[PDB]
């Protein structure tokens, strides 16, 4: 629990990064 | 709704509305609704029917309403 | 503090829209 | 009498008070700096902070800090570059070497500030007998890492290169930056490596020369390979793996000399395989391939993996003139081979390319048999900025780890190939460097 | 027939998009292909039948592979 | 002028995306709110449910109009002609019916929710608009 | 930074700016003598050209440890220096409970007087919501991701109406 | 886990996600474990539609990782901020912008005969100020001709109307010439070193104002609903800003088995950590473990 990281604490939280990765996971599989 | 016109149909079909003008009668029926205790259309609401428990307790109801003209 | 996600793409290269600046100053000095 | 955790939380306390100057940042930072603090992250972040915080500033407190910021190592971007904002505001007010401070450290950084390499620039044209070399081959590496391709600074700094004896660490100084320009003016480089004779001090310096003389491909210098084979301490594994990159390049064959760089940088891998950049670990297989000395048994095979993962990394993130380069010469290998028609052309340029061993992509690789001779465009990105033009040191480099795996890799410059007038005359110019590796084909 | 492609055609391009073509006349018909030009089109032919077309250009094949992707990515 | 032939019988985009939008008269959204997300495309002509499709219609669907939740009520599934002259009370009869939906769907079960669906034929186009202004003020 | 530094006790500082800690060297042929004391402590080690070079070979590389994001604690950070302007002038609103008492009540007109108290009442509500700085941390989320999907373009992260233009004039006025 | 191409687009950023993925990929490979095979397939639109939706997975850390330089004094924090957006577009795989935006102007207008539909069909791409002011032009010069101005260059009916353009181009503010000279190059590097420092000077000119642009509307649009929300009572605040907090996370509890909502109520947790710990040791800011 306490002091989790350094490279765990750098990461910015709410970005896309994953609904992007799912688009990008249901679309280029559907296209080819 | 459904229960505030069927609360007013019957407070015009059981007498209740004899001897109000007929002038404010469209006016009498607002207080029919607001005057009538606000719990007694949950019931007819939930049951979708007078029971004979209620129809003795709401006739009791459409008596204590103050009405227009009268 | 959180913010609903998005995953579109700006495809115009467009003026960034200046928002109005509000009259809360001159409406609080009022 | 002597306790240094003391002095490191009263400046601690220096820099956590609410109203501090710019005066004390550059003071704590300085004697952070003189301590050798790597240890604490943290003392360092707060004075980072109160850096980007302070408003006013003199030339001494902003070249001090700076120079702290240099020489301890410290980076964070931000801060730095908007440290451009005091450099820039004060630049006729900054002295020779506090200006030679200033752009060397927001150059380091990558500070991308034009209006600062400019009015750099002008100052060292104006007053360039005023300047100790030291500072130009400072303010060399400031515009050359700032990602300013200055010609004018850069001949002007080769004037006096060619007038003035220079230091070591000057010489190396001005052969990274120059290396980093990419130029390779022999009249320059030839008279820096006049001074390493009397030594380097410093093997990162010794480093930085071999990195750079590899990667302008010029020589072996032997006063500087056995100063990196005797000081094999002084180096981080990602300078030294630079270090034996720029040897390996640039056609040094000492093997106690590799051999005592290895010794750096695979205990480094063997402690912590992520440590190293990817970059890095495929400097590290080039310069274990074309050296040839031997890694141990868990760290060959994985930068062999590692060299396959950069350089198709690199061909994913093309840069669109090389992915019309490379269209362009591999439509000449196919008319070159014999294809007259568009869908001969577009069946054969669809045919040549195969993978390679170690997993990566080859654009034009073609197999007859046994024999492999692969095509390597080189669009400008890998050539050099100079009138001859040839291609850098990194071409040689991909060039002599695919002829390690079976290929003979036929190099087709840009420089070369989109002067000439159609593709009757590319097809025979690369059928011509196809033969002149491997007549065979 | 009209085939009418984005350069004009060589030996091999005509002997294969005429395979490709008669696999369109609805019996062991004769086809006479016509030979015109429009770079709009980016590669590829269309096939002008004066009662049918089939686009087979990649302008077309662009444009619905654009229609296919801003169609799927708003069910996603 | 060359036609084409699209290939396909006529259709329009159906879900519950269409929920909240004003279309024309083939699904195409004129309210300038884009496109229909969340929707799919279906014919315009399906063959009606045949008899062993359906049930007996027994549960009220209550307009909220007193002259008709009484004396000519309605149930789910019955179909219900509102006849009259000229300028008579025949589409505040029939707004009265939406509006009313939106106030039961606040306090049924999401199960029993109606959804209405208003087809404007041959109207003003203001006409129309009068109606979206007052069907977000009420929230139907 | 790049993997290779050139500074270090050449042309170092000689010597604090300050007037809160002390700094002297003594750069000799070979090393230095620094000795620093910040206050209550004191400091003398021994550092030689060659020490200073070994410290860049391992970076710190900082980096924030925001709860959000570094994005989103700028634009609250700007909307906490904009809840300070607004505050600045509430902190100018004349003091008007010295005219709470039965003086000015009595001598006062009745509309007046409800007109001053409603003013009372209005400068505690805006005094309650400028200092809610709670609210600014889910404020600053609104900004986040319009922002973030006008970075988000097809073309480049910074791209921008004017090298846009330049680069249509460039690729016009070339020849087609 | 990573489709190695996630991976190689990830090995050249600099975010943390995209890091110890990296470093995770590599510690599996340092023991005993095999690379997979590049894709050698996926023709010219998969190959760009990966490439497109890969270099947003590197531009979304990475724009969340740049602070605005909001509420600033001077140019240089403009300049940090378009230094590190230039850099993080680097990192995905984007050229420089001028590169990057030409490309797309020759992508759009390879079909083109005329200026007409130039100047239409880069429309999304160029300002309306500026691209009326060429139409009107254009329309100047097909005045004159009364036959359409062909895109072609070395016909003088296109010359007509590029005199004028360079005239528009110059009134606009920026110099045209030097950036004709810059991507037109020169032989001698003496000669065209001069005009390309010319170029950087109106580059950075250029990149500094959109950056400064869209930092000032960033400010217009906090300050714009500040003032709106400044005018709520509290208690109106508390519970409009609870509800659609409430609504956000029921929108991603109800995604069940996503991995964006994992990462979204992890970061959700990740939050309620950073304000406990800072509920723990207030004058030392979080824990971190070093
Ligand atoms: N129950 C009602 N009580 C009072 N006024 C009503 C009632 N119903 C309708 N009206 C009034 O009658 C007018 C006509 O109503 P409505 O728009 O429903 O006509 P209509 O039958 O739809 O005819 P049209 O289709 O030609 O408009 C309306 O302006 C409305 O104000
Ligand atoms: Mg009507």
């Amino acid at each position: 629990a306490d002091a989790k990281a350094l490279d765990e604490l750098r990461k910015p939280k709410f970005s896309s990064k994953y609904l992007i990765q799912h688009v990008s996971q249901k679309l280029i599989p559907a296209v080819k | 709704p459904i229960e505030r016109q069927t609360v007013a149909v019957y407070a015009a079909t059981k007498g209740f509305l004899d001897k109000v003008r007929v002038q404010d009668i469209v006016a009498a029926e607002e207080a029919v609704i607001s005057q009538v205790n606000p719990a007694v259309f949950k019931i007819l609401k939930a049951n979708g029917k007078i029971t004979p428990a209620l129809d003795a307790h709401l006739k009791a109801e459409l008596r204590k309403v103050k009405l227009p003209g009268a | 503090y959180l913010a609903p996600l998005r995953s579109d793409f700006t495809e115009e290269i467009t003026a960034p829209k200046v928002a109005s600046a509000s009259n809360l100053v001159n409406e609080w000095n009022n | 009498e002597n306790d240094v955790p003391a002095i490191l939380k009263e400046i601690d306390s220096l820099v956590s008070r609410e109203a501090v100057s710019a005066k004390e940042v550059s003071d704590a930072a300085v004697a952070l700096t003189y301590l050798q603090v790597k240890a604490n992250r943290r003392l360092w972040g707060k004075v980072l902070e109160k850096a980007g915080a302070a408003q006013d500033y003199d030339a001494a407190s902003l070249t001090n800090l700076l120079w702290a910021i240099n020489t301890g190592g410290v980076e964070h971007f931000k801060t730095v570059a908007e440290l451009a904002g005091p450099a820039v505001s004060l630049l006729p007010s900054l002295s020779p070497v506090q200006l030679s401070i200033v752009v060397e450290a927001l150059g380091g950084a990558g500070v991308k500030n034009y209006e600062l390499y400019n009015k750099a620039s002008a100052v060292v044209v104006s007053k360039i007998g005023e300047f100790k070399p030291a500072e130009i081959a400072r303010v060399l590496y400031g515009v050359a890492f700032g990602g300013v391709n200055d010609v004018a600074l850069a001949k002007a700094a080769g004037k006096v290169f060619a007038s003035t004896e220079v230091d070591s660490r000057t010489a190396a100084q001005a052969l990274y930056a120059l290396a980093k320009l990419g130029r390779a003016d022999k009249a320059t480089v030839d008279a820096l490596l006049k001074s390493f004779k009397k030594g380097t001090e410093s093997a990162s310096d010794a480093a930085a020369a071999s990195f750079a003389l590899g990667s302008l491909s010029f020589k072996a210098e032997k006063a500087i390979v056995d100063a990196l084979k005797a000081s094999a301490g002084d180096l981080a594994p990602a300078q030294a793996v630079e270090a034996a990159y720029g040897l390996a390049l640039s056609g040094a064959t000492d093997a106690e000399a590799f051999k005592a760089l290895f010794g750096v940088v695979a205990p480094a891998i063997e402690k912590a395989p992520d440590a190293l950049e990817v970059s890095s670990l495929a400097q590290l297989h080039v310069a274990s391939t074309i050296s040839g000395a031997k890694l141990p048994a868990a760290v060959g095979s994985f930068v062999a993996k590692a060299f396959g993962l950069a350089a198709d990394a690199a061909r994913l993130k093309r840069s669109s003139a090389e992915s019309a380069l490379v269209a362009d010469v591999a439509a000449a290998t196919a008319v070159a081979f014999g294809a007259q028609y568009r869908p001969e052309v577009a069946s054969a340029v669809a045919s040549y390319v195969k993978t390679a061993p170690d997993g990566s992509v080859l654009d034009i690789a073609i197999t007859k048999g046994d024999a492999k001779v692969l095509v390597q465009a080189v669009p400008s990105s890998l050539l050099t900025s100079t009138t001859p033009a040839k291609p850098l040191g990194h071409v040689a480099a991909y060039s002599k780890v695919r002829e390690a795996q079976g290929y003979a890799v036929a190099v087709v410059p840009a420089n070369e190939f989109e002067a000439l007038p159609d593709q009757k005359a590319k097809a025979q110019y690369v059928l011509a460097a196809i033969k002149k590796v491997a007549p065979s084909f | 027939c009209t085939v009418i492609t984005a350069e004009p055609l060589d030996k091999l391009e005509r002997v294969e998009l005429t395979k490709k073509a008669e696999k369109f006349v609805d019996a062991g018909f004769k086809l006479v292909m016509q030979e015109k030009i429009d770079k709009k089109l980016l590669g590829g032919f269309v096939i002008e039948f004066s009662d049918r077309r089939v686009d087979m250009s990649t302008a077309k094949k662009v444009e619905e592979f654009n229609n296919f992707v801003n169609k799927l990515v708003l069910s996603i | 002028d060359l036609v084409y032939r699209t290939g396909q019988i006529v259709n329009v985009p159906i879900g519950p995306g269409t929920l909240g939008r004003v279309t024309d008269g083939l699904g195409q959204p004129i309210d300038g709110k884009g496109p229909l997300t969340n929707v799919r495309s279906s014919l315009v002509e399906v063959k009606a449910p045949g008899i062993i499709a359906r049930q007996s219609v027994r549960e009220p669907l209550f307009t909220g109009v007193k002259a008709v939740d009484a004396l000519v009520p309605i149930g789910r599934g019955q179909r219900e002609l509102i006849i009259g002259d000229r300028q008579t009370g025949k589409t505040a009869v029939a707004i009265d019916a939406i509006i009313h939906q939106k106030n039961c769907n606040e306090q049924v079960p999401k199960a029993q929710r109606v959804y209405c669906v208003y087809v404007a034929v041959g109207q003003k186009r203001s006409t129309v608009a009068q109606l979206v202004k007052l069907f977000t003020q009420t929230g139907a | 930074l790049t993997t290779f530094t050139f500074s270090g006790l050449q042309d170092a500082p000689v010597a604090a700016l300050s007037g809160s800690i002390k700094l002297n060297v003594a750069a000799k042929a070979g090393k230095a003598e620094v000795t620093v004391a910040a206050g209550a402590a004191k400091a003398a080690t021994q550092v030689s050209a060659a020490a200073l070079r070994k410290l860049s070979g391992s970076k710190i590389s900082l980096a924030e440890v925001a709860r959000i994001s570094v994005l989103h604690s700028s634009i609250q950070n700007y909307l906490l220096s904009l809840s300070n302007e607004r505050y600045q002038l509430l902190s100018q609103w004349p003091d008007f409970t010295t005219m709470y008492g039965k003086d000015f009540y009595y001598r006062a007109h009745p509309e007046d007087l409800k007109k001053f108290y409603d003013a009372a009442d209005e400068y505690y509500k805006l005094y309650e919501t400028v200092t809610e700085f709670d609210s600014l941390s889910a404020l600053a989320s609104q900004v986040v991701p319009n922002y973030a999907a006008r970075r988000r373009s097809t073309v480049h992260p910074a791209i921008g109406s004017t090298v846009a233009d330049g680069a249509f004039t460039n690729f016009l006025l070339s020849k087609q | 886990a990573v489709s190695k191409k996630e991976v190689l687009y990830f090995l050249s950023s600099k975010d943390a996600e995209s890091s110890t993925a990296v470093k995770s990929y590599l510690k599996s490979l340092y023991a005993g474990a095999q690379v997979e095979a590049t894709e050698t397939d996926a023709s010219e639109l998969i190959a760009q539609l990966e490439k497109k939706y890969l270099s947003a997975q590197v531009v979304e850390p990475g724009v969340h990782n740049i602070a605005l330089p909001l509420g600033e004094s001077g140019s240089a924090p403009v300049k940090r901020y378009a230094a590190e957006l230039f850099n993080l577009g680097a990192q995905a795989g984007f050229e420089c912008p001028f590169i990057e935006v030409s490309k797309k102007f020759g992508q759009e207008t390879a079909t083109s005969e005329t200026v007409k539909d130039v100047l239409n069909k880069t429309k999304s791409y160029v300002s309306a100020d500026y691209n009326a002011a060429l139409n009107e032009v254009l329309s100047s010069v097909e005045a004159e001709i009364n036959g359409p101005v062909l895109f072609d260059g070395k016909t003088e009916g296109f010359k007509k109307f590029a005199a004028k353009a360079k005239a528009v181009a110059v009134s606009r503010g920026l110099p045209a010439d030097t950036i004709l000279a810059y991507c037109a190059g020169s032989a001698n590097e003496d000669a065209a070193d001069k005009v390309s420092k010319e170029f950087f000077t109106w580059f950075e000119s250029a990149y500094t104002a959109d950056a400064a642009a869209e930092v000032k509307a960033i400010e217009a649009e906090a300050a714009s609903i500040l003032d709106r929300h400044l005018a709520k009572p509290v208690a109106q605040i508390r519970k409009e800003q609870a509800s659609a907090y409430a609504s956000l996370l029921k929108r991603a509890e109800t995604a069940k088995g996503a991995k964006w909502a994992e990462k979204y109520l992890e970061d959700v947790k990740a939050v309620q950590w950073f304000d406990a710990s800072v509920a723990e040791a207030p004058a030392s800011g979080p824990k971190v473990a070093a």
